[PDB]
């Protein structure tokens, strides 16, 4: 597995430069004519600079890159938060045909406003209650930094399984969202008397409760 | 240029797994066609292109499990991986390469350019000729121009791509349940209202609102892998609090690795 030496991560405030190297070899970026793709999170990798220093159709002039002997750049000025996502070298192996890619390089955009989480917990819908399953969904969005914790509680005490929470993942704004699941039985849905999702998020715990009374 | 991936999302441990990409506006018979893939948590690794005619190239290290065919006929060309495991599970991204090598005219170590080659030489133009001091036995050195070899590769065009998932487990369809908002569940004039999609294998489900027509506020989020291996995802939109008695919200899931798509309208709760 022949991968081009690239920094896991890389960082830079918004309006500030970033850098992010590409080092090979001789066969490859020696060579010349490296390439850079930028693969954002739900979105087709789209190509940014080839033959070392043109820019692709469509890709603004703050996207530059270069190259120095077995090493290239790819640099990002006027940073803003769109630009965070996984940037990937490449170049052929003494082979037009043939070609490695970087390890890949992580951009973290720093300087971005914070924004606390807002929750909004949902009981069990009728339609899944008759499926005999019971669903918990907490929802958790707009917040920043992309960083929770999530605890579930039934009846003012902690829930010990069924949990299942994702990752938090950019918006379309560029603040983060969350999800979180408790999975139980209709019959414990209707055993106990209130269940709880609490958010915790930079010194806020945010907790929404949901009992099937109210329902 | 449009690149459509066609192919099955699901395929079972240690069989072939066939991809098919259709161009829409090119040729086949020039444009170098490529397929790369991107497992979960690794980087991007080429697989092979075909080029003008069927010039075959792949990746040294895959080449046994690796094969690429080309029908300029339909304008199509395909994939093939044998022997598949949960390491080939990956996004599979159809792709249009652009491959050249350019070629630049040098000469030897010591070899400066002169008019002073004959013809025997055979270098195949005046331009075309070296010479590097004078020997004190052989004489005046000449020499033909030496022809270097510059490699250029690049990805023009990136198709929209195709998960592909490697498991014993058969496929399953999602079931859609309303995630309807409540009188206690607002943000004073926003609601929050959604779509639970639940209990489908493989991945991924897509999730729109009113058929597109409604984009404002929505996020579909990640799906979790449940301890049944079945998947489940939300996806919620965030509306007015005052219009849930008079507009209509259907979220439209699409999971085609089953060919299903489900319609579900979200009524908003008496509480």
């Amino acid at each position: 597995q022949a991968v081009l030496n690239q920094p896991s991560s890389v960082s830079g405030s918004l309006g500030q430069r970033v850098s992010i190297t590409c080092s090979g070899s001789s066969s490859n970026v020696g060579n010349g004519y490296v390439s850079w793709y930028q693969l954002i999170p739900g979105s087709a990798p789209r190509t940014l600079i080839y033959g070392d220093t043109s820019r692709a159709s469509g890709v603004p002039d703050r996207f530059s890159g270069s190259r120095s002997g077995n090493t290239a750049t790819l640099t990002i000025s006027s940073l803003q938060a769109e630009d965070e996502a996984d940037y990937f070298c490449a170049s052929a192996e003494d082979s037009s045909s043939n070609a490695v890619f970087g390890s890949g390089t992580t951009l973290t955009v720093l300087g971005q406003p914070k924004a606390a989480p807002s929750v909004t917990l949902f009981p069990p819908s009728s339609e899944e209650l008759q499926a005999n399953k019971a669903t918990l969904v907490c929802l958790i969005s707009d917040f920043y930094p992309g960083a929770v914790t999530v605890a579930w509680k039934a009846d003012s005490s902690p829930v010990k399984a069924g949990v299942e929470t994702t990752t938090p993942s950019k918006q379309s704004n560029n603040k983060y969202a969350a999800s979180s699941y408790l999975s139980l039985t209709p019959e414990q849905w209707k055993s106990h008397r209130s269940y709880s999702c609490q958010v915790t998020h930079e010194g806020s715990t945010v907790e929404k409760t949901v009992a099937p009374t109210e329902c | 240029v449009q690149l459509r991936e066609s192919g099955p999302s699901l395929v079972k441990p240690s069989q072939t797994l066939s991809l098919t990409c259709t161009v829409s506006g090119f040729s086949l018979n020039d444009k170098a066609v490529g397929w790369v893939r991107q497992a979960p948590g690794r980087a991007l690794e080429w697989l092979g292109s075909v080029s003008t005619g069927g010039s075959t190239t792949y990746n040294p290290g895959l080449k046994p499990r690796l094969s690429i065919t080309k029908d300029n006929s339909k304008s199509q060309i395909s994939l093939t991986v044998t022997s598949v495991t949960t390491e080939d599970s990956a996004t599979y991204y159809c792709t249009t390469v652009h491959q050249t090598t350019k070629t630049t005219k040098e000469c030897p170590e010591g070899y400066n350019w002169d008019d002073g080659c004959g013809s025997e030489l055979g270098c195949g133009g005046a331009d075309c000729c070296c010479w590097g001091g004078v020997d004190e036995y052989a004489g005046d050195l000449y020499s033909c121009c030496s022809v270097a070899h510059t490699y250029e590769w690049y990805v023009d065009a990136w198709g929209q791509g195709l998960l592909v998932t490697v498991s014993s487990a058969s496929t399953k369809g999602p079931s859609v349940f309303p995630l309807a908002p409540s009188s206690k569940s607002t943000s004073g004039g926003t609601a929050a209202l959604g779509c639970l999609v639940k209990d489908y294998f493989p991945e991924p489900v897509t999730v729109s609102w009113n058929s597109g027509a409604l984009t404002s506020g929505v996020h579909t989020f990640p799906a979790v892998l449940q301890s049944s291996g079945l998947y489940s995802l939300s996806s919620v939109v965030t509306v007015p609090s005052s219009s849930l008695g008079t507009q209509t919200y259907i979220c439209n899931v699409n999971h085609k690795p089953s060919n299903t798509k489900v319609d579900k309208k979200v009524e908003p709760k008496s509480c």
